[PDB]
């Protein structure tokens, strides 16, 4: 019930919480809405759903860039490094975000505009063979009971990763991540003083996200062959 | 090249 003072980290923690909430609405504070598109059986790809999904995906990528620019120090890195970090973690952050909007009761996920799709629709919107993997991840994430602070910190840790290849100032990146790592650990103990194992458990989730995002890249190639036009440009650049 | 991301990051 007692904790040493950590004003600086507390402050950083507050800034990250706000960056996330402002760049990604909460599941509760939003009006959910559905669609009847190919909601019953699975199809190779439902273009109507894809249209909306790729649009929301483009917008969330933009939100993630905004989130990045709100992280103390991020803009202090070279533009090259900013781009490298964002390209390396964007899909991971996108997957984490949608999974935190999973509703197990109805087996659905809710996008930032309220669109709520069931598993079959998520599959038909473009998730394809990655659908069950993603739902499994979301189901296993719920028990961690992460809030916006923990989610934002995890996204920030994933993004500010000095291990990414081709960084101009990897060390400078490592320097930025440490406070975030420290802040997440302390904040976790704040909420759960009994679960001293929640920190490593949450950190592990990042590696879990990677296994899915690594496959997402392959899904891009397949999607390119299924859709009539070009892959939305921003999605192209991020997975490029 | 990442004309989109550059642009979004520069401003
Ligand atoms: C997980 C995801 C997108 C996404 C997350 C949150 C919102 C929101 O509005 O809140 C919108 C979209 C996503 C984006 C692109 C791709 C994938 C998932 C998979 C895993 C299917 C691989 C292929 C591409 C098209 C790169």
């Amino acid at each position: 019930e007692s904790y040493e003072m950590t004003a600086e980290l507390d402050d950083l923690t507050e800034k990250i919480r706000k960056a996330h909430q402002e760049t990604f609405p909460s599941l509760c504070q939003l009006g959910k809405y559905t669609t009847n598109s190919s909601a019953d059986h699975r199809v190779r790809l439902d273009l109507g759903l894809w249209d909306k999904f790729s649009e929301l995906a483009t917008k969330c990528i933009i939100k993630i860039v905004e989130f990045a620019k709100r992280l103390p120090g991020f803009t202090g890195l070279t533009i090259a490094d900013q781009i490298t970090l964002l390209k390396a973690a964007c899909l991971d952050i996108l997957i984490l975000r949608i999974c935190t909007r999973y509703t197990p009761e109805q087996d659905t996920m809710t996008f930032s505009d309220g669109l709520t799709l069931n598993r079959t629709q998520m599959h038909n919107a473009g998730f394809g063979p990655l659908t069950d993997l993603v739902f499994t991840f979301a189901n296993q994430l719920l028990p961690l009971e992460m809030d916006d602070t923990e989610t934002g910190l995890l996204s920030a840790i994933c993004l500010i990763c000095g291990d990414r290849q081709d960084l101009e100032e990897p060390t400078k990146v490592d320097k930025l991540q440490e406070p975030l790592l420290e802040a997440l650990k302390i904040y976790i103990r704040k909420r759960r003083p009994s679960k001293p194992h929640m920190f490593p458990k949450i950190l592990m989730k990042i590696t879990d996200l990677r296994s899915i995002s690594a496959k997402g890249a392959e899904r891009v190639i397949t999607l390119k062959m299924e859709i009539p036009g070009s892959m939305p440009p921003l999605i192209q650049e991020m997975l490029e | 090249r990442h004309k989109i991301l550059h642009r979004l990051l520069q401003e």
